[PDB]
RNA sequence: AGCAGAGUGGCGCAGCGGAAGCGUGCUGGGCCCAUAACCCAGAGGUCGAUGGAUCGAAACCAUCCUCUGCUACCA
């Protein structure tokens, strides 16, 4: 559930400003 | 043609143009085009071939990058692989519930045909969402759990304010199973994740178990006429009864009925009604001819039924079995229900209006949601767990999966409870 | 998409082969000491395009361009 929002995390936010 | 249907279900304010092309690459569309304000409102078809590069991304048929059109401020450049003729793993089929509360009799019926489901999350209205209540717990009635919670805004919405949105939701679906589904953050505006979203779509999405060798049960939700105006008369044609067949191979030429049909002449009651019996033209696969419909996905059945039953959406929520199908049709109709104890559909910041509903009263009109029919009756007798109510239509259950019954506590329906036929 | 209407002076908008029309705006004079009210005079023409059948179309005649709308969506 939420580990596919934090590796998505720093997978999606490090890409935004 | 299609082994799958996937819902892209999800609230208000979040964009579905960017999100559904980006999984599938072919686009809703309706009339009213002047296409939408905010989220797809329509009931729309989409369809696709999704496939890998030895890399579980959906690659383009361009498939050496992919570089998507979601945004001109940042390049988003993925990896799908790399050209040398890809190799076609299977064919992906959509389902385009409403997303919106005033649409949520018709989400029902479309997503009561499918197989799967997203959860399109919008970062930017309140956190304890109440769509997200609504979808999901009907997602449980329907007997599915396919579902992937893709939120779906958050690209001006901050890590710490979409942080809080997921927690919530999930945390108000306790009772519902969404806690299998996982919760993938991407951007509609960079694209971002598709590569590992249609890896999802795979992995949490695989072929359902699916009857192929029962009696086709077409549930018509969609009416398509290639009988359009600017037709001539030796351009005789039928018309395009296009739905999701949850069980059995369907070919052409086959003799099909729209099972709960038609009031017949002169009814003085209610217990009179015919099937419109119609050859099949054809079978649609994504772009492509076949002879067989194989259930699951959302087939295009061209059957010879007359222009004007297909120049208008007249056939949402229509059981279309085979000539001779067994299922009845009802138009009065014994219903064993539950009443959930939230009004499911409506919350906002302040809960409202989401408290206790007072119980169901006798000779009031409720939408009942049969099978994936969509019809409207009254209530003849109520009791605890004894409806009877009647139908102004005769309409058929295919099985007696599930029912969902709305009361009218605004302009719309709204959801009080579900239930199932007896 | 098939469908119904118009295109014309800045606008309103006349018009059908022996015709680019008035109504308004528009400028100067007249009138008065002047205004108002008003008169005279000035200015405003791809008759959408293409043009042809033609003695000469704006018309006739078509086509496409624009606007107006439709089964309301047509796998």
């Amino acid at each position: 559930s939420e580990k596919e929002y934090v590796e998505m995390l720093d997978r999606l936010y490090s890409k935004l400003p | 043609q299609a082994t799958i249907n996937i819902g892209t279900i999800g609230h208000v304010a979040h964009g579905k143009s960017t999100v559904v092309k980006a999984i599938s690459g072919v686009h809703t569309v309706r009339f009213k085009n002047e296409l939408e304000r905010n989220i797809t409102i329509k009931l729309g078809y989409a369809n696709a071939k999704i496939y890998k590069l030895d890399d579980p991304s959906c690659p383009r048929p361009e498939c050496y990058r992919s570089c998507g059109s979601s945004t001109p401020d940042e390049f988003p450049t993925d990896i799908p692989g790399t050209k040398g003729n890809f190799k076609l793993v299977r064919h992906v089929s959509f389902v385009d519930c409403p997303g919106h509360d005033i649409l949520m009799a018709t989400m029902l019926n479309g997503a009561a045909v499918m197989d799967a489901a997203l959860l399109l999350i919008a970062g930017n209205e309140s956190c304890p969402q109440p769509q997200t209540s609504e979808h999901l717990a009907a997602i449980e009635i329907m007997k599915l759990k396919h579902i992937l919670i893709l939120q779906n805004k958050i690209d001006l919405v901050k890590e710490s304010q979409a942080k809080e949105q997921y927690e919530q939701i999930l945390a108000f679906v306790q009772g519902t199973v969404a806690e299998g589904a996982p919760i993938i953050p991407i951007s509609a505006q960079l694209k971002y994740n598709i590569e590992v979203v249609c890896e999802y779509i795979v992995k949490k999405i695989p072929v359902p178990p699916r009857d192929f060798t029962s009696e086709p049960r077409l549930i018509v939700i969609r009416s398509f006429d290639v009988n359009k105006p600017g037709c001539e008369v030796d351009d005789l044609k039928g018309g395009v009864a296009g739905g999701s067949i949850l069980k059995g191979v369907l070919k052409v030429g086959q003799e099909i009925e729209v099972r709960p049909g038609i009031v017949s002449k002169d009814s003085e009651g209610k217990l009179m009604c015919k099937p419109i019996f119609s050859k099949i033209v054809s079978l649609f696969a994504e772009h492509n001819d076949l002879q067989y419909a194989a259930p699951g996905g959302l087939i295009g059945v061209g059957t010879k039924i007359d222009p004007t039953l297909c120049r208008a959406d007249r056939m949402v929520g229509q059981v279309l079995g085979a000539v001779g199908a067994l299922p009845e049709i009802f138009t009065e109709l014994e219903i064993s229900y539950f009443l959930l104890r939230r009004l499911l559909g409506v919350r906002t910041e302040g809960d409202k209006k989401a408290a206790k509903v007072q119980k169901l009263s006798k000779n009031e009109v409720l939408m009942v949601n049969i099978g994936s029919l969509s019809t409207g009756g009254r209530v003849s007798a109520v009791k605890a767990d004894l409806g009877k109510i009647v139908l102004t239509n005769p309409v058929c259950t295919e099985v007696g999966e599930k029912i969902a019954l709305s009361r009218r506590v605004e302009k719309h329906w709204r959801l009080i409870g579900w239930g199932q036929i007896r």
